[PDB]
């Protein structure tokens, strides 16, 4: 590493080299945090986490008990040991608390003054973070499994919602219009994710073992349907062209948005060319998941790319483009529901059914 | 209105005459609303269509009980036909061309007979005329001004044809759909109309026709609520119930503008 510093000082290597190499080295040295703790407030398992995209300081967490906790991750104390204190809380005494489990919570991109939370109580609530009051509510005829706002859209502010209905709802923040729907799936839509690269590209994964990419501006259904075999087993499109041999319960675009990682209940993760949906045939081995709802997993950013997938009661870290298994982060006592990656310091926060949020820091 | 100044259209008027049932027409209407069929309709036993269509026919002209100069469809037995006779006389003495619409083909035939009874040179186009001759006919009426009145059914005479040669337009019978009447009345006020046009929409006062006018005003308000503005005044003239069987003859955003819109919409 002194070689890295010397090369940076002498201009031999771009500082990009040291930055990304050290980010990768930090991610590889991920371990149970020696001096860090997260305050425990959820009475039930944490189903979702979200660190705000700008300044990466505050973290939302939705629990199976319906409460939403807002933590400050910064060590505002002077000690080397600190607990990520809870700033705010939609608790059981809040007038607008979710009646059932919160399954997805997401900070509004471009601004930390608002966030959103969807629950199995058939509601997507939009909260003002300052007053901590519901600015808007979007009711659905069937329970919400996931939702996502575009991390890129300066123009549109649509929330793509996947419920147990076979339709992907698009709730417009502007002129409150939840009527827009996308047809083409056949069972519950367990995951939805906007492309970080393209403004109007949305990937949706449903229990019909299919993943569809939509240009929501378009009037002609999905753009691409992901196919495991790319055409080896080709059939008229009524039941073929499946992404997995089970329910596809997790989506994650890579950092650049040029590839898509789909995890399904066939104990398989697959990497897809996001421009034509071709399977890249990256192996990843066997990725154990049996979750009946959406599975939240994230990818690394700003490194020389990693994907952190909940794997039983562990976090499996894989190399996205080679599939090589890095490691198992092993500190949870029950199945891990979500993991969210802090890209500023290569940190990880994992929420599981054991009512714990565990922080993994580079050693 | 946003294009009229930039298009040099002539002036328009949209008068709505409330015609008066004649003694015989009023008698037939009163006998029908006192009949047992309407009583059964109001009890839900029969469909409403028979009574509705019968009342519309009676208001158009008493062709139910076809009563020399007492032939079928004699103009003096219907008030709207009396008003039409007066209007046609006035307009003919003013050297103008008239566009006479009707919802009913039978009423169009009655109007045609009344027009031959006068010396007016007419020209008819309804659903029975061969399609191949329809555009020719229109061109004829647009070309030579010797033809005075253009008889039309609103379903064929309306709906996209150009009849700018016509100067006056008279909608003889209201329809349940406002849009039928709107397109019929815009058949004349179009690009190429070099003369001031007026629309005379005939309704029989205190009859089913006035109730239909109310229903279609309500429909037009509902349409304007989403087409031109959402501040539309509520329809208060009537409750629009099933008592139209009665005769009542007169005499990137920075999350703050977006959040403000969210706050304002919920407050509504
Ligand atoms: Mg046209």
């Amino acid at each position: 590493m002194l070689g890295f510093l010397s090369a940076r000082q002498t201009g031999l290597e771009d500082p990009l080299r040291l930055r990304r190499a050290e980010s990768t080295r930090r991610v590889l040295g991920l371990e149970l945090n020696k001096d860090r703790d997260v305050e425990r407030i959820h009475g039930g398992g944490i189903n979702t986490l979200d660190i705000e995209p700008v300044e990466g300081r505050y973290m939302l967490s939705g629990g199976s008990d319906g409460v939403i906790v807002l933590y400050d991750l910064e060590n505002s104390s002077r000690q080397s040991y600190y607990t990520c204190k809870a700033v705010c809380s939609i608790g059981r005494d809040h007038p607008d608390v979710h009646r059932y489990s919160v399954e997805t919570v997401q900070w509004y991109p471009h601004d930390t003054g608002m966030f959103t939370s969807s629950s199995f109580d058939k509601t997507l609530k939009v909260w003002d973070t300052n007053t901590l009051q519901t600015a808007d509510v979007f009711n659905f005829e069937e329970t919400v499994y996931s939702h996502h706002m575009s991390p890129v859209s300066t123009k549109h502010c649509l929330v793509a919602v996947g419920t147990r209905g076979p339709k992907v709802q698009l709730c417009d923040l502007k002129s409150g219009s939840c009527s827009h729907i996308l047809q083409g799936h056949r069972q519950e839509i367990l995951a939805v994710s906007w492309s970080p690269r393209y403004d109007y590209i949305l990937a949706t994964a449903s229990a019909d073992s299919r993943v569809k990419l939509w240009d929501v501006r378009r009037a002609s259904g999905c753009l691409i349907t992901l196919d495991q075999h790319n055409g080896k087993k080709s059939q008229a499109v009524e039941s073929a062209n499946t992404a997995h041999n089970g329910k596809v319960n997790g989506l994650c675009f890579t950092s650049d948005g040029l590839h898509l990682l789909t995890v399904g209940t066939d104990n398989r993760m697959r990497l897809w060319n996001s421009s034509n949906g071709e399977n890249t045939l990256v192996n990843y081995g066997k990725v154990c998941n049996n979750s009946k709802k959406g599975l939240k997993f994230t990818v690394s950013c700003g490194c020389s790319e990693f994907v952190f997938v909940p794997y039983g009661s562990t976090i499996a870290v894989y190399t996205v483009y080679s599939g090589e298994q890095i490691t198992m982060l092993k500190g949870h006592y029950k199945t891990v529901d979500c993991c969210v990656f802090q890209s500023n310091f290569q940190e990880l926060y994992s929420g599981s059914r054991d009512c714990n949020i565990l922080a993994w820091v580079p050693s | 209105s946003d294009v009229k100044m930039s298009l040099s259209l002539p002036d328009k008027n949209e008068q709505v005459l409330f015609c008066r049932l004649t003694d015989e027409q009023h008698k037939v209407y009163q006998n029908f609303v006192d009949s047992k069929e309407v009583y059964r309709i109001l009890n839900g036993e029969m469909q409403i269509f028979s009574g509705l269509i019968a009342l519309r026919k009676i208001c158009n002209h008493p062709d139910l009980f076809s009563g020399e100069e007492d032939q079928f469809g004699y103009w003096k037995r219907s008030g709207k036909m009396i008003v039409v006779e007066s209007l046609l006389k006035i307009w003919h003495k003013q050297g103008q061309r008239v566009l006479l619409f009707s919802q009913s083909r039978q009423m169009l035939d009655i109007l045609e007979v009344f027009l031959r009874a006068q010396k007016y040179t007419y020209l008819k186009m309804d659903g029975t005329t061969t399609i191949a001759s329809r555009q020719p006919l229109i061109t004829r009426y647009n070309e030579d001004t010797s033809i005075f009145v253009f008889l039309l059914t609103t379903r064929v005479g309306g709906l996209g044809v150009n009849l700018t040669g016509a100067n006056r337009v008279v909608i003889y019978d209201p329809d349940w759909n406002p849009s039928t009447d709107t397109q019929a009345r815009e058949r004349a006020w179009r690009i190429g109309q070099k003369k001031q046009v007026t629309v005379y929409r005939l309704l029989t006062a205190g009859t089913i026709e006035e109730k239909i006018y109310h229903r279609q005003i309500f429909k037009q308000f509902l349409t304007n609520r989403v087409l031109k503005d959402p501040k539309q005044r509520r329809f208060f003239k009537s409750n629009d119930l099933y008592e139209l069987f009665t005769l009542t003859s007169p005499d990137p955003l920075a999350s703050s503008s977006l959040l403000a819109k969210m706050r304002a919409r919920n407050h509504l």
